[PDB]
This record gives structure tokens, C-alpha cells and sequence, in this order.
């Protein structure tokens, strides 16, 4: 077989010299024997003089120049099919649940072409999440692409777990969860919750496949695990013909990972230090996620926002790839208004009068008009206070404050640390409640009665409890 | 190795080729694996090829052959109703393209002499645009604004509006639309094509798509080949409207290519000649003289600002190149003003010459009232007392602002715009409750179309309000306001 | 009595307005210093990348 | 030249060496002058050594020799009561280190399956933290704030409190403490060691010091070697707590290394992988399953913000990595509200699983009360109920004040939080609340010691215990 | 000027203006491919203006008796006093004569902003 010698090691990058002039094609997997077992490297460039530059999928520590490298003859390839359901898979496709080999009859490369233009299929069906702000102001689309945006410590993870809990059971198809550079603790928490609620069943049929490249991993692994998740999801979409949920947390960690290796690969840094290839790398990854005429993929993605800067090239470029967006904000979180969704920046394709009907569209647009007026009056309220506002501006500010607090909602997942019982609200109930609030029917209710409740019925009940 | 070379190195979409002594700059080459490339860099011992595909196919030692061809694209009326990639290959899944010819991508713009002054309107059907920032045929009107503000909505309404004339017989009015999708995801283009086909606007449109996954050179090269496609109509006495959605993503693609070729970076790491890029692209939009068949090509560049920062490199470049701007803002969007055009920042430098005479006549004072309103609103917000005239200014300006609201995919003919702007500007709306303006419009048109159809017919066919038409319009407005 | 109360209340209202505006000045001075440092750093990074091409 | 090399060049803390053919990546090498280094770059025909020391000690042409070891440090229980540098050399002057073994500085954090849910308390003895921001064993809780706001005070009181159990006989309750001073003044670390020795907390603590003057690589390395030291306790079924003071200064040292290696500066001129620096460090804090021996390693990273900006780059990174945050506010600290916890921004996602059941009972629905009190203050900036809320919130906040080096056991916290939430403090003037606690506890120790012992032993308030606490509280409050 | 200073005479020197000298020095340094600093100025521009301005001196009787008085001119874009080179020179010199555009266009000329203008030698030099 084709064999080579390691000539250079820097960080995650390794250069291999092949005296056999038939070099491995780019993206080929190469294997080094180590006390850990095999270390897998991915060919990234051809440098000339029979030298290829490659990215290590695990720690390069312990490598020695002159160490032998074997060419596998193909890209990194992962198990596919129903044998992956109910199991946790590593970036290079090995199981890490300690339950032995994955016995899939097929194994597929993680690098593949996106579906052609002719294969695209488009639809406008609402995915009811049970979350007031999302269902009202930014409805999710079945078979569409969904993105949570948010800085550190605003609740991306709790929101993702709430979406999983609400949607996985109702979906009924298959599911894939890909942890890309996120907390290992929460990987374990998700695993045990899924195993207790029966969606994972070690003694029987399971409906979710797990892939994890969590944040402890070297950048080489984090830059590729998302493609393994995509490969399993695509096998469900195209070959099984099923309907697939594909959760990714956190897709920004993919882009960031490339940046970490970008300098070592010899590229000139782009703005704020990102790799030149950011836009095309992220396109090549993300536009594989599309639904097609063969099947539907409903993908929910968490996107990190460095330093809360939504203008950062990675979130900014990610915005172009989504049908629905939910921008979590620290400014909202500091008010204690969980789930901290920004009701003005959050935006969705499906908030269209032809999709949601005229009543829902009117309620949402009036809500956003009220909130925008209240935000426009912030400086005046801060400096002069409420008294000097026009009287209808006073009324609008009161209703805007009540709408703000009414958009908060306690998730069952957060009950562990909020102590507020989980609550779920249907779409029609949400629309009716906010129409009632806009129409002034509940102007006499104190605003704290709106905080952390679900539905206007709970608002009136909490008004009773506050009156007692 | 005069007409052939061999790859020295390859990666990240760039190949370095030894030999190819006789290759021309920007010439196409074919690798033995079948992938194609474009020779951007000629150097004393190397050629820098940018690949139109996955570099998995190319490898060191790969043989490379000259094509002897600069980039060219098929052109002609056979592309109407088709979706094509950056090189003119059909991607809609239908049959081949019946090209009338082929045209290079990089082409010299028409000089000083061939052109003629812009004097024909591009009727967008948007009240705000047609009333306050007119677009003329041969103009280059920038559409600029933050993400998800309505840029594509404005361009798409402009495309949809042309169905009034594209079904007619007069070839001098018909405007053929080219839409260039750069960096967009293929599903967005699919939704766009279903929107066009649902409204039956596709039969006179062309889509050039260089989506997110397509190699950086194609995203770079799509606007130029789309311009070459549009230029056939210009050069054969017809009229074309080309929408570049979005040029910022093309600039990003060129930054990728230039950085990977190791060309010296500039501000924000953009290459030193990106202004040359957008300028040599946009100067091709022109209005030609009778000696050249009087054709035209109109450009609507789309630019996505980040956080409203217009001081950025590319925004400033394109703002300084184009003939004006349509500024979209999120604040206006959430206040309920759709298409959310900031009429204070928006400017058309071709100006009233591009405006239908009737709408010029009635819209004259609209700009003044809106400027005064924007100046005065600070008094109301600041809690200060209001003089009588300032209160009148507010009552007028709020209703004019309400009157420019418009639903998506619902463009208005100028016979329908003129009565509304007339009624608003003359103060006949001042008594109506601010909530009911939308009810007024829908009713008032329904009234005029039923009981005053002669006015609409004459406004359309003449395009100008004679004194008799204006007096009759006054009488009709007073009649209906006395509902 | 109403006139006296009005003038006293306006005194106190303008006092509160000035104090609130001073707090906002402190906040925006902090934000300005942060933006100053960020702008300098970004421009210098652009220059350094240009040099080290 | 296989096992030795010669320095080609020296500069900016980097030594380019010729030879060392058989060297392993990140191997520890020794220079002729005794200074050591890490072989970070393996390149064709040369190696780049990062120097764990001043480059004055290295000259061109000097011999460099392999060690055969990836950078590693001694570990074991013999380090208890010792101060060591970033590489485990003793600096307290008390003699050699009795290592139970050696462990690499950087190690893969335990994966998803080895771990367990966090379900035991790290008793800080601070009323505010134990009540509102529970910290669990295996949690990794950020302490973040402006300079001189009590960050080290919070960590140090948490360390001191463990004396209640580390003197006992049950290792299921003991918690051994590791503390890294990174970039801190050496005099400050000396005085901190003195403070621990005064309170007898030294005999179970370990201090790993990379003070301000020491070469940047040592400041970069110290957190990893201290994590390795704590991982010995983690892996052997013992419980450890590791404090990083600060991680920000580690990030600064890493930025120094990365820019002197001439790697591209990113946001705020930090290198692109500054995230990975803290992520691979903090993921090592874990709670292990019964199959893995049930040990744990709790982490308390300390972050210094400028002007209170939690939105900065490094603060947001660490907030992304950690399980929560304790935000220490300068504005509260100036007004004498110490430990100065900002209860609005402070959160512990582990939450109830880490809390003692009795505190979960009495402190139930208290987290909401104080943020509601802050909102009431904003609204005033009155309704009768809002006046009552203001009166109770002020006095609850007075209960949350606490003097330094004075941690309270939960048996002492529970009566106070009970009296607060149940409104008994509402009749006592604020100035006397500090006396109330001291008297109130003194009464329960004097006349109701059985109640306190029951609270300690059972960990929960049954109906009988809750009613007895009510009766004693009322009896004292009336008295 | 130092010839008059050294030989027992008094000299006044007006640098009109130092901003453009700094610009020219930046041009030289960048075209010599020396490492840039803040705002692309060289790494030692402060050592340009200090090297220049500390030659203005008042000599003791043992060194003869001579003075060189420097009035550097600085042009602040948009009136920004916090710019780099102005920040350097303002610290370099013994005071400021600050000219405000608003006063100049009000017709108050020479338009000296008395609030910002200061002489740190001050009253010691003033005529009694
Ligand atoms: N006139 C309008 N009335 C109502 N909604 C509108 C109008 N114009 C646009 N929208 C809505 O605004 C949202 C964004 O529209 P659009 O896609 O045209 O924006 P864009 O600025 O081109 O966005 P992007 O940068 O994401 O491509 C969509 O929900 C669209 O339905
Ligand atoms: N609860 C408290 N009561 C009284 N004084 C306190 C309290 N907590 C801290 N202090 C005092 O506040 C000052 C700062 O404390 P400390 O050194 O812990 O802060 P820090 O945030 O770690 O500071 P730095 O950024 O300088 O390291 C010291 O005088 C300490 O004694
Ligand atoms: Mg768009
Ligand atoms: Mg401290």
C-alpha cells in the first residue's frame, strides 16, 4: 500500500512525504499507528515535492518525524443506517458508548456534493414549538432551516434542549444530534435524558443518533464532526426516505475550528483573523442540510456570537443560510426575561399573511410595532421619566412592558435551576392571548402577573394570586 | 510545455501550474481529471489557476491543457425563462439553452459617445420609489441595507411590475429582467423562481445563480456573465434590468481568491482593486443613442451593510459608483413602514427626468412635507409644546408616511399611484383617522376604477395631467373624501 | 400655592433629569473608550496583515 | 544528533534548535544551562523550543538534550501543604516533593459516558452563594468581576470552609483544594499562603504559582499542570476543587507566546485558538460515574473584566465553557454590599442538584424575590405591597452581607434564610440585623442545639423540624 | 536656531507644521519597509518629536546665555485632540495655544480657546 513519512508537526497540522510518487488525493484519510491505536489525519493540501499537508483528527502529541503513515485510499467514512440509531459516534465514526462495533452494512464518506438546484423542494408548513415568542413572531418551518443566535450564557443550550424535548416526540421520524464543540456535561445530560424518556432504548428500537466532537477535541476533529452528522442525516434523508430532525450545537464551532488551523495551513488571514475560505467552507457544509425531493430534513442549529457581536463574519455569513432565526440577547436576559429571545431581531420567512393567516400576521405586526415604540422611547423614559410622555405614549409603553413580560416563558428543562414549573403554550392560544392583550382587555392586570406564565388564563390566575 | 503544463501544488481551490508558457491572462485551462480553471496569475515561473470545482480532483503532477478561450457565456432571447449557472449551463433541469450567440464576460463598457441621457422611467410599482427616488432606464440605483430589511423584496417587486408591458405589443416599453443570485442558498433561489412563476413573471425573466456551495471563482464571475447576458438586449435595441443580489458576497468571493493567490491585501483584507471590480461591472449599465439602437441596461445592485455601517469599504465604493441609493432600515421596518425605505437617506441623482410626468406633477411637494415632518417629529418626541403649524406638519406627515406603506408583491400602476399621491399631498386625507388610511386607499381606487375610469385611462395613455384631468381628479377626491 | 408647587416640582424634575443624563454620560463614556480601543486594534491588525503578506 | 541538538537561534523566548531528530512533539528538553523547554514545532531540519524561563540562559551553539517525556508534572497526595511552580518544582523551601507519580500537563478530558450528573454540594459557607448560586461537586463555576471586587475572597472563603470536613474521617466528604496564582504578584501569593496557614487550611491545599515576573510559558502552563495535580484526586475516587486566579492572565500570557511566534492576531489581538486554551482546560473538571470511581474535580475560574464588560472576548469564551457564573459588581462592592453578588446575572445551571435539600426548602423562591426587589427599586426610580417588598428585600440583602474568612455551616444558614423569607426580620431595624444573626445563632446553639444537629444530620426539614424552627425563630424574634 | 542659542543669542523657531513632518516620516518608514506602529506611524515617532523639541532650551550662565523657543504647529482633524500625533506633541510641549473653529467663524479672532489653552511656564515669564 501507499506509505509515507512524517516530516513536520505543528499543532494539528502534519506534513507527510510520499516517496511513492502516487500521492493521496485531497481529503483522503491517512493512518498512523500509536499506543492509542490509530491516529487519523485528513489531507488538506499538496505542497509539491511529493509532500502533502494534512489535519490531525486527534492530538498530535507524541508524533516523531519519520513516523510511518498509511494511506487509507479514501475520505473519512462513517457508519450509516438504522444501526447508528441509539448510539454515540466519534468524528471518525468509531462508537464511544462502549457497546461494541457498529454493524452497519454500509459505510459512507463524510465529504459529498450538495444536492443540485433541480433537487430542491420548498414548503411553508408551520412547526409548532410550544414557545410563545417563537410561535408568534418567528414561526419555525417543517423541512426548513432554523438558527439560534446568541452570545455566551444567554440560554442557547437550554433553548435547544427545550426544542428537542418538545419536537422530537411529535416528529415521529428519525433524529440526529451533532454536538460540535459544546459542553461535554450537556452531552451526558442529553444522553441520559434521552435514555430515560425512551427515545433512546438500549434494549430495543431507538429513534435518535448521536454524534459528538465536543469542545475538548482538537480543532481538526471539531472541523469535521459536523460532516459526520450531516452524513448520517443525509443517509436517512436519501436512502431511507424518512423525515429527519438534525440538531447541531454549535455550528459556529465548525467555522472557528477552521480558523484555528487556517494560519498553520499557510493562508493569509482574512478580516478579524478568519480564514479566507470561510464563506465557501460554510456554504459547502450548510447547503447539504437542505430538504430535497427525496426527503425532508428539519435542521435546528445553534450559532455562537463572539463577544455578542452579530456583525462578526461568522454569524453574519450564517444569517444568509436560514429560513428561521431566533436571536437570543443578553440585553433581554439581564431583565430576567427568559428565554431571552429578541422579539425584534428574531425573524422568520413564514411570518407571512398567506401562511399564518391575516389574524396571526396582524397580531405579530402590532406586537412588534408596540415593542419598537417602547424601545424608541427608552432615552426619554430614562431622562425625563414617564410623566412627560404623551398620554397615548404612556398607554403604549404600559402595553409594551406587559407584552415584554408576557413573552417570557418557563421551560421544563430550566426548572432544575429556575424552580418555576415548565409550561407549554399552543399556537392558537398564543395568538388569542396576544390579541387580547393588544386590545386592552387586560390593561387593569398588574404587569408582574404576565411574568413567567403560559397563556392569558395563567395571567388572570396569577393576578388572583397577587391580589390575595 | 508551451500549450500544456503540470501542477506543482494544489489546495484550497488554487493550483500552481508549471509551464503553460503561451497562456493568456484569465484564459481557461482544463485539468486531465476534467475540472476547469482560470489563469488569474501569470508569473515568471508559474501560473495561478483558480478552480471551478473541487480540488479533490486535481493533484500534484496533474497535466493541464490550455483552452485558448477567455471566459464567455451564451446570450440571446433563448435564455428567457431559464435558470443558468455562472457559465450559462442550465440548472433548472430542462433542455439546453438555445443561444443566439456567445459573449465574453469581461467587456469594455460603452464610452462617452455611444450613450444618451437617461429619460425613460423604470416603473417599479412601489409608491415610495416611484414617487421620491425615481429609477430611469440606464440608471444604476443601489439598494442598500442591513440583513432581512427588504432589499430583495424591493428588487423582486420591481421585476414583478413589468408584467403590465411585457404582455403588450410595444417592444419599446417591454423590459426584460435578469436576476443574479450570488452566494445565496439554492433553496432561496428555488423559492424565488416559484414566486416568479406563481406571478407568471418568469416568462420574461432570467436567473443567473452562483449559490453558496459553488466555487469562489463562479461567485466572482457570475455578475460579469449576467451582465454579458443582459447586454445583448441593450445592444439589440431592447431594454434590460439586471439585479445583482448581492454584490457584497461577490466582493467576499474575490477577497477569497485574491488572498489565496497571495495578492497584497488592502483595507479589511480586500484586494487593492475591488473598486476596479465593481466599477468595471457597473459602468456597463448604459442608455444608448439612436446610432446604437437606443437600447438600455439598468442595474439594481444589492449591498448588505453590517450594523448600518455605510463607512465600510465596499459600501462606500458602490455608493460612490452608483447613481443613487434606496436605503432600507430595520427601525422603519418594525414601526410598520414597509418597504421600510428611509426617504431621507435615499437619493436618485438622475432625478425627476426619470419620473412619469403625472407623478412628477403631483409628487412635487411630497418631498418637502416629508422633510419637514422628519425635522419636526423630534419636537413631539422631546415632550416640547407644539405650535399650530408644527401640529399641522405632524398631521400631514404621519398620514403621508402611512400612505407610502405597501404590501409585498402588490405593485401599483402609475394610474393608481397618481390619485393617491395627489390626495395625500393636497391635504385631503388630513381629516381621516390615521388607522383608516389603508382602508381609504383600497376603497378610493375601487371608487375611481368604477365611477371615474376615464381619469385612469387618460392618466395611463397620456402619462401627464392636463388641467382638465387635474380638475376632474380634484373633484373626484373631494367627492370620495365626502365619503 | 399651585404656582409655588409647580416651580418647586420643575426644579426637582430638572435635577433628576440632569442626574440621569450624567449617569448615561458615564455609560457612554465607558462604551466610547471600549470602541476606541477596538478601532485601534482592528486598524492595526489590518496594517500588520498587509505588511506580513 | 538523534538524542541531542544545537541551538541555531534564540529570541523572543523561542529557541530554534538543529538536530533532535527523534524528539516527540511537545517533548520536554533540557538546555546546557539547565533551563527547560517544550518542543512545540517539529519542522524539516529544525525544532522550535518554547523556553520555560528567561532566554538570557540560552545561547547559540549550546547543546540541548532530550528527556523522552511529554511535558509532565509530579502528582499525588504528597503535594498537600506545598507550594510549587508551574512544573512541580517546590518553591516553599520545605524540601523535595513526594510524588505518587507523574502525569502529563495536558490530557484529554473524560468523555460523555465516563461522567455522572453533578449531585453533591461544594459547601462555600457563603450565604449568598450557597442560597442563590449552588455549586456542585464536578461543577465548573465562573467567578467574574472587576478588579478588587472580592473574587479571590469568594474563592478563598470556599477553600477555608472545607476545614469542617477535611478534619473528619470520611473521604466521601473531604474536598482537597488546589489553587493556581497566574500572573499574580509573588508577595500576594506569599501572603495568601500565610493566610491559609493561619486558618490551618494549608494542610489540605496545594498552591501552584506562576507569578508575574515568570516567563510567559510558565504562566500559560500553570493551569494545566494544576489541573493534572487535581486529576489525581479526581481519578482515585477523591474530591478536589481547583481555583484558577486568573484565567485572563493565562490568556494574556498565551497571547504573548502566540504573537512572539508571529501567529495572526484575532479579535482583541488574541490568537484564534484562545478558546481552545480554556476549553481543553475546563472540560477536565468533571464528576465521574461509579464505574470510574465516583471522584470529581470542581473548578472555580476567576475572570477580571474591565469596566464590568461581560461582553468582552475572553469573558464570553469562559462563560461559554463554564456551567454558570458568579458576577461580582463594583457598584455593589462600593456601597458595602459584600460579597457583592449580582443576583440578576449570577446563575448556576446545575442548580438544585448541587444544593442541600434544607436550603432548597427554606431558600425556595428566594432567587426570584431579590430580582423582583431590584425591579421594584427600578420602578420607584408607592403601592402598599411594593413598600412591603422593599422593606423585606432590604433586610434580606442585609442578611446576605457576610464578613471575610467567616463561612457559615448550612445548619446556621438555614435558620437565617428561614427567618428572612418568612418575614420575621421585617420588624427589626436594619442596623441591628448584623447583630440579630450573631444573637440569633447564639441562641440556637445555646438553647436549641438539638435542632441544629438534626438539620445537620438529616439534611431536610420535616414537618416537625420545620415547625420547631418556626417556634424557636418566633420565640427569639419576640425576645 | 541652535547657533544663536549656543553663541549667546535668543532665537524663535516655528515648526509649521509638525503633523506633515510626521506624515513624511511615516512615508519614509513604510517605504523602507520598517515595522508599522499605531495608525501606521513608525515605531518611534514619539522619539521623532521629542528628539526635535527638547532642543528648545534656556541655558545657564556657565554655558553662555542663550535660548531657543519653539512654537510647533499642530493641525487636528475635526478638532480631535485625542489623535495619536497630537497626543504625543501635547505631552511633549510646555503648554498649548488652542484655536477653536467655532470662535474663528463667530469672528472672534485670533480665536484662542482660553479654557483649553495653558502655559505651564506661566506667570514666571510674564511681564510684571
Ligand atoms: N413590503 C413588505 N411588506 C411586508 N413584509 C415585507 C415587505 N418587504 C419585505 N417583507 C418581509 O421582510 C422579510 C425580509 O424580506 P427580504 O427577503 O426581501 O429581505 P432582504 O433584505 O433581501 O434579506 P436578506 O439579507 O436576508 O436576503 C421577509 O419576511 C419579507 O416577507
Ligand atoms: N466580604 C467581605 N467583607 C469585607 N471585606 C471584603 C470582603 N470580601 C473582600 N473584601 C476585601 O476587599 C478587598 C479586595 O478583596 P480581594 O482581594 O478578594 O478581591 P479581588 O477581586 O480578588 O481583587 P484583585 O483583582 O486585586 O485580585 C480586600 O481588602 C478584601 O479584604
Ligand atoms: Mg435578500
Ligand atoms: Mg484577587
Amino acid at each position: 500500500p501507499i506509505t509515507g513519512k512524517v516530516t513536520a508537526v505543528i499543532g494539528a497540522i502534519v506534513d507527510v512525504h510520499f516517496e511513492q510518487s502516487e500521492l493521496p488525493a485531497i481529503l483522503n484519510a491517512l493512518e498512523i499507528k500509536t499506543p492509542q491505536g490509530k491516529l487519523v489525519l485528513e489531507v488538506a493540501q499538496h505542497l509539491g515535492e511529493n509532500t502533502v499537508r494534512t489535519i490531525a483528527m486527534d492530538g498530535t502529541e507524541g508524533l516523531v518525524r519519520g513516523e510511518k503513515v498509511l494511506d487509507t485510499g479514501g475520505p473519512i467514512s462513517v457508519p450509516v443506517g438504522r444501526e447508528t440509531l441509539g448510539r454515540i459516534i466519534n468524528v471518525i465514526g468509531e462508537p464511544i458508548d462502549e457497546r461494541g462495533p457498529i454493524k452497519s452494512k454500509l459505510r459512507k464518506p463524510i465529504h459529498a456534493d450538495p444536492p443540485s438546484f433541480a433537487e430542491q423542494s420548498t414548503s411553508a408548513e408551520i412547526l409548532e414549538t410550544g414557545i410563545k415568542v417563537v410561535d408568534l413572531l418567528a414561526p419555525y418551518a417543517r423541512g426548513g432551516k432554523i438558527g439560534l443566535f446568541g452570545g455566551a450564557g444567554v440560554g442557547k443550550t437550554v433553548f435547544i434542549q427545550e426544542l428537542i424535548n418538545n419536537i422530537a416526540k411529535a416528529h415521529g421520524g428519525f433524529s440526529v444530534f451533532t454536538g460540535v464543540g459544546e459542553r461535554t456535561r450537556e452531552g451526558n445530560d442529553l444522553y441520559r435524558e434521552m435514555k430515560e424518556t425512551g427515545v433512546i432504548n438500549l434494549e430495543g428500537e431507538s429513534k435518535v443518533a448521536l454524534v459528538f466532537g465536543q469542545m475538548n477535541e482538537p480543532p481538526g476533529a471539531r472541523a469535521r464532526v459536523a460532516l459526520t452528522g450531516l452524513t448520517i442525516a443525509e443517509y436517512f434523508r436519501d436512502e431511507e426516505g424518512q423525515d429527519v430532525l438534525l440538531f447541531i450545537d454549535n455550528i459556529f464551532r465548525f467555522t472557528q475550528a477552521g480558523s484555528e488551523v487556517s494560519a498553520l495551513l499557510g493562508r493569509i488571514p482574512s478580516a478579524v483573523g478568519y480564514q479566507p475560505t470561510l464563506a465557501t467552507d460554510m456554504g459547502l457544509l450548510q447547503e447539504r442540510i437542505t430538504t430535497t425531493k427525496k426527503g425532508s430534513v428539519t435542521s435546528v442549529q445553534a450559532v455562537y456570537v463572539p463577544a455578542d457581536d452579530l456583525t462578526d463574519p461568522a454569524p453574519a455569513t450564517t444569517f444568509a443560510h436560514l429560513d428561521a432565526t431566533t436571536v437570543l440577547s443578553r440585553g433581554i436576559s439581564e431583565l430576567g426575561i427568559y428565554p431571552a429571545v429578541d422579539p425584534l431581531d428574531s425573524k422568520s420567512r413564514l411570518l407571512d399573511a398567506a401562511v399564518v393567516g391575516q389574524e396571526h400576521y396582524d397580531v405579530a405586526s402590532k406586537v412588534q410595532e408596540t415593542l419598537q415604540t417602547y424601545k424608541s422611547l427608552q432615552d426619554i423614559i430614562a431622562i425625563l421619566g414617564m410623566d412627560e410622555l404623551s398620554e397615548q405614549d404612556k398607554l403604549t409603553v404600559e402595553r409594551a412592558r406587559k407584552i415584554q413580560r408576557f413573552l417570557s416563558q418557563p421551560f421544563a428543562v430550566a426548572e432544575v435551576f429556575t424552580g418555576i414549573p415548565g409550561k407549554l403554550v399552543r399556537l392558537k392560544d398564543t395568538v388569542a392571548s396576544f390579541k387580547a392583550v393588544l386590545e386592552g382587555k387586560y390593561d387593569n392586570i398588574p404587569e408582574h402577573a404576565f411574568y413567567m406564565v403560559g397563556g392569558i388564563e395563567d395571567v388572570v390566575a396569577k393576578a388572583e394570586k397577587l391580589a390575595a | 510545455l508551451n500549450e500544456t503544463g503540470r501542477v506543482l501544488a494544489v489546495g484550497d481551490g488554487i493550483a500552481r501550474v508549471f509551464g503553460l508558457n503561451n497562456i493568456q491572462a484569465e484564459e481557461l485551462v482544463e485539468f486531465s481529471s476534467g475540472v476547469k480553471g482560470m489563469a488569474l496569475n501569470l508569473e515568471p515561473g508559474q501560473v495561478g489557476i483558480v478552480l471551478f470545482g473541487s480540488d479533490r480532483l486535481v493533484k500534484e503532477g496533474e497535466l493541464v491543457k490550455r483552452t485558448g478561450n477567455i471566459v464567455d457565456v451564451p446570450v440571446g432571447p433563448g435564455l428567457l425563462g431559464r435558470v443558468v449557472d455562472a457559465l450559462g449551463n442550465p440548472i433548472d433541469g430542462k433542455g439546453p439553452i438555445d443561444a443566439a450567440g456567445r459573449s465574453r464576460a469581461q467587456v469594455k463598457a460603452p464610452g462617452i459617445l455611444p450613450r444618451r441621457s437617461v429619460h425613460e422611467p423604470v416603473q417599479t410599482g412601489l409608491k415610495a420609489v416611484d414617487a421620491l427616488v425615481p429609477i430611469g432606464r440606464g440608471q444604476r440605483e443601489l439598494i442598500i441595507g442591513d440583513r432581512q430589511t427588504g432589499k430583495t423584496a424591493v428588487a423582486l417587486d420591481t421585476i414583478l411590475n413589468q408584467k403590465r408591458w411585457n404582455n403588450g405589443s410595444d417592444e419599446s416599453k417591454k423590459l426584460y429582467c435578469v436576476y443574479v443570485a450570488v452566494g445565496q442558498k439554492r433553496s432561496t433561489v428555488a423559492q424565488l423562481v416559484q414566486t416568479l412563476e406563481q406571478h407568471d413573471a418568469m416568462k420574461y425573466s432570467i436567473i443567473v445563480a452562483a449559490t453558496a456551495s459553488e466555487a469562489a471563482p463562479l461567485q466572482y464571475l457570475a455578475p460579469f456573465t449576467a451582465a454579458s447576458i443582459g447586454e445583448w438586449f441593450r445592444d439589440n435595441g431592447k431594454h434590460a434590468l439586471i439585479v445583482y443580489d448581492d454584490l457584497s458576497k461577490q466582493a467576499v468571493a474575490y477577497r477569497q481568491l485574491s488572498l489565496l493567490l497571495r495578492r497584497p491585501p488592502g483595507r479589511e483584507a480586500y484586494p487593492g482593486d475591488v473598486f476596479y471590480l465593481h466599477s468595471r461591472l457597473l459602468e456597463r449599465a448604459a442608455k444608448l443613442s439612436e446610432k446604437e439602437g437606443s437600447g438600455s441596461l439598468t442595474a439594481l445592485p444589492v449591498i448588505e451593510t453590517q450594523g448600518g455601517d455605510v463607512s465600510a469599504y465596499i459600501p462606500t465604493n458602490v455608493i460612490s459608483i452608483t447613481d443613487g441609493q434606496i436605503f432600507l432600515e430595520a427601525e422603519l421596518f418594525y414601526k410598520g413602514i414597509r418597504p421600510a425605505i428611509n426617504v431621507g437617506l435615499s437619493v436618485s441623482r438622475v432625478g425627476s427626468a426619470a419620473q412619469v410626468k403625472a407623478l412628477k406633477q403631483v409628487a412635487g411637494s411630497l418631498k418637502l412635507f416629508l422633510a419637514q415632518y422628519r425635522e419636526v417629529a423630534a419636537f413631539a418626541q422631546f415632550g416640547s409644546d407644539l405650535d399650530a403649524s408644527t401640529k399641522q406638519t405632524l398631521v400631514r406627515g404621519e398620514r403621508l408616511t402611512q400612505l407610502l406603506k405597501q404590501n409585498q408583491y402588490s405593485p401599483l400602476a402609475t394610474e393608481e399611484q397618481v390619485p393617491l399621491i395627489y390626495a395625500g399631498v393636497n391635504g385631503h386625507l388630513d381629516g381621516i383617522e390615521l388607522s383608516r388610511i389603508g382602508e381609504f386607499e383600497s376603497s378610493f381606487l375601487s371608487y375611481l376604477k368604477s365611477n371615474h375610469n376615464e381619469l385612469l385611462t387618460e392618466i395611463r395613455e397620456k402619462g401627464e395631467l392636463s388641467k382638465e384631468l387635474l380638475a376632474s381628479l380634484k373633484s373626484a377626491t373631494e367627492s370620495f373624501v365626502a365619503t | 400655592q399651585g404656582y409655588a408647587a409647580e416651580i418647586s416640582a420643575r426644579r426637582n424634575a430638572m435635577d433628576n433629569a440632569s442626574k440621569n443624563a450624567g449617569d448615561m454620560i458615564n455609560r457612554y463614556s465607558i462604551l466610547y473608550n471600549r470602541t476606541r480601543q477596538a478601532v485601534i486594534t482592528n486598524e492595526l491588525v489590518d496594517i500588520i496583515t498587509g505588511a506580513s503578506s
